[PDB]
């Protein structure tokens, strides 16, 4: 109630190395403002802290591999891992920075096939 | 519609100690309405006031530049500066970020030379300065004569190119006059680069004769 | 050089009691910041932004906890702290300390600590 | 989609005496049908057989070149060569042309230098060559050691820029090894320019000691 | 620079002959380029007439074929327009022109002063 | 007989300096071949020889000011003088080089108003 809610899909997905993986984030209210979309993506491996991948919907954080790309606008956003690498298997979160309080998504697990 | 964001010239950074960065926007055909340039810093600290110029082009286009003065200390210590261009014509905004170049640092080697007398043009002489094996590419070059810097449009400087090894190199060329080497036959080629220690200066003297 | 955030104080915790966690920032001065945040992750739940303090002391709290929460700082130790009292079950979480970076009035958490584990008992 | 047409390098024109011109097509959106590429001369005389080359790009583009050998009397006397590219996805053909560059003629001056020993580089030396005051801008530059020309990838040459007066200038840089100058301590900086007299060649020798 | 100088025009009675010459200087017609004659009735449009290429290949306009002849003289670097059976319609100013080549088709880039031919009544 | 007739329009026009002039040259047959249109444009100031302006519809002859431009294909061609200079009042002829015999238009007299 009164918080911009974030829903991610799929809830979970397994893939192989080399695959292209797409994760959706849909916000309850638009997060656009002044020509940008304040939606940030995080990677978090088990037991360790999150890591900032993309900020403001589509900009790559310094020293992050180019295979991570973010896209979307308004209320729909998509993180894309173009060629899944072995160190890319983790839970992925989106988070809006448009209105207080800041809220995260529920998470999206990216598991290996076997 | 392309946009660029430069780094401070090492001269403004280390010598003048008033470095600035320029956000350049070339938008080719400009439709109705104004284009905005807003700044931001990674630390959230305020930006200083920025000066802006627009110049109509002869090939039909619009050049829009914004220059932000930045702190000498803020830059060295690794602040990131961000420029945002918004155009009512454009659906989404443009963004360019800038920050100190991160990588190995290596101070430049400086060599100066003088041309011998060539028949005919005997009241002119060309001085040449090779500055090589430095990293990163950011470098500023000035020529000094009689303890005073010459106007910056007196010399040339090539774009930095890569050596066989790791460093970059640039050549600098300066025509000088007979009345100048007869007043004081000594010219200083000076290079300003972040890796030179201390005061970020390497220089070399050359004499005609 | 590089910014490191190390949390401390996490441990077993009594209900309706209080809690105090610290974050030893080494490598950057919290006075020269950057916003400085607390973000928790309750078991089987998304991340929850909890509180923040900018470099000039400006404070912000998540309305869902505003009241039993306080974010403080000790410039002399370059540490900032998180205090929560009146503890219940939904406070069981892994508490993260994080340094947000600034984008034209908006913030993203670019540096995180390992986090520390806090558990509330029955009562 | 762009098209470029060069002149022959003054090396191929006056040293080899086998001058060629290259027609280049970078393809924006490739992979449709086949691209036709033909030649013509202003005088109506026939054209030799061109050589068709193409190479795919990593940024999704296609590059297609066609090299045409041309006469030496034909080029110097001012023949005009013309390249016409047709693509099934372009509405009408692209066309470029090339001819002897106009303007006054001035011979190049050549000055060759060598850098002193740099501690930590006792077996490397760097040679420099300044060629200036020539026009037009077409110029070829080579480094000769032991009277055999060195691999053109051993050195780098700047693109011609303008002097304060009327001429152009370039710099050329060459890292030589101790083995090379201990074999024979002479290096040649040869410049080939159509206004040079005679044999369109001016050169200067430089030594390390 | 290439230059073209017509000569030989003047007052001539119908059914007679008249020879026009175009002295080329600055370029040799054997290393040409096409070489043409183009005429223009007084106050009316232009009409192409004949052309000799560098190897000697001639071309004519159907509307003058038979009674008009182009020829050259390598030794004088001049080419001529032989006009036999002068008709009234031949009253015009005769320009000679060098045609530059473009993929099998020619445009007339260099022109002469022209020469006036007048057919009597 | 079966020549390619070239009709120009307007056959005569009055303009002032700085004005924009559009001259049309319509052809009885197509003059296209191999992706080009072989229609050239000439200028004839009174009492002097013609002068080549444009060739192959759109290519500007060397030394000709850029205010002259050529456009069109097939049977529809246009000369454009973007900013009429005072040295531009003359008659303009079109000419096709597609097939023998080469034929001209009838000319557009560009006259100065007054
Ligand atoms: C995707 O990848 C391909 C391949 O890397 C790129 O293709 C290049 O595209 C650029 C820009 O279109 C081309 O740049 C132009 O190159 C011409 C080639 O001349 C060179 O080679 C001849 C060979 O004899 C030399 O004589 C000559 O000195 C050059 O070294 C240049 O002539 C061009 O310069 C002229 O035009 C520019 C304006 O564009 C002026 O600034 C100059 O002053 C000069 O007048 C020009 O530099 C390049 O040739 C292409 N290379 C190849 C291999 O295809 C794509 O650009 C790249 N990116 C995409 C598609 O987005
Ligand atoms: C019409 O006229 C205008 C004015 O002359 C002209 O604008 C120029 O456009 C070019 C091309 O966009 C600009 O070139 C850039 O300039 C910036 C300035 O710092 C440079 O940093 C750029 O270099 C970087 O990026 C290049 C890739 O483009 C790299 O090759 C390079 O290594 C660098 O990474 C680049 O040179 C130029 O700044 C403007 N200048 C002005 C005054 O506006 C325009 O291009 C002309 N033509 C048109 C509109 O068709
Ligand atoms: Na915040």
């Amino acid at each position: 109630g009164s918080d911009i809610q974030l829903t991610q899909s799929p809830s979970s997905l397994s893939a192989s190395v080399g695959d292209r993986v797409t994760i959706t984030c849909r916000a309850s209210q638009s997060v656009d403002s002044d020509g940008d979309s304040y939606m940030n993506w995080y990677q978090q491996k088990p037991g360790k802290a999150p890591k900032l991948l993309i900020y403001a919907a589509s900009y790559l954080e310094s020293g992050v591999p180019s295979r991570f790309s973010g896209s979307g606008s308004g209320t729909d956003f998509t993180l894309t891992i173009s060629s899944l690498q072995p160190e890319d298997f983790a839970t992925y979160y989106c988070q809006q920075s448009h209105e207080d309080p800041y809220t995260f998504g529920q998470g999206t697990k990216v598991e290996i096939k076997g | 519609v392309s946009a660029y964001l430069s780094r401070p010239s090492p001269f403004d950074l280390f010598i003048r100690k008033s470095p600035t960065i320029t956000c350049l926007v070339v938008d080719l055909a400009p439709s109705k309405g104004t284009v905005n340039l807003t700044w931001s810093r990674a630390s959230g600290k305020p930006v200083n006031h920025s000066t802006r110029k627009e110049e109509k082009q002869r090939n039909g286009t619009l050049t829009v530049t914004s220059t932000l003065p930045v702190g000498t200390r803020d830059w060295i210590e690794g602040e990131t500066y961000q420029c945002r261009v918004t155009h009512p014509h454009l659906p989404r905004a443009l963004m360019r970020s800038t920050t100190k170049t991160s990588g190995p640092r290596a101070a430049p080697e400086v060599y100066a030379f003088a041309t011998p007398e060539w028949p005919g043009s005997r009241d002119k002489r060309t001085l040449a300065c090779l500055i090589q094996n430095f990293m990163p590419e950011d470098i500023s070059v000035q020529w000094l004569h009689n303890e005073v810097q010459l106007p910056d449009a007196r010399h040339s400087t090539t774009q930095p190119r890569k050596t066989k090894g790791s460093g970059f190199f640039v050549f600098s060329r300066l025509e000088v006059t007979r009345a100048e080497w007869e007043q004081k036959d000594e010219f200083i080629c000076r290079a300003v680069h972040e890796a030179a220690s201390p005061s970020q200066t390497v220089q070399r003297a050359v004499s005609v004769n | 050089s590089e910014v490191q955030l190390v949390e401390s104080g996490g441990g077993l915790v009594q209900p309706d009691g209080s809690l105090r966690l610290s974050c030893a920032v080494s490598g950057y001065s919290i006075t020269s910041g950057y916003s400085w945040n607390w973000i928790r992750q309750a078991p089987g739940k998304g991340l929850e932004w909890v509180a923040s303090v900018t470099y000039d002391g400006s404070t912000n709290y998540n309305p869902s906890v505003k009241g039993r929460i306080t974010i403080s700082r000790d410039d002399s130790k370059n540490t900032f702290y998180l205090q929560m009292n009146s503890l219940r079950a939904e406070d069981t979480a892994v508490y993260y300390c994080a340094r947000g970076s600034h984008y034209f009035g908006h913030w993203h958490f670019a540096v995180w600590g390992q986090g520390t584990l806090v558990t509330v008992s029955s009562g």
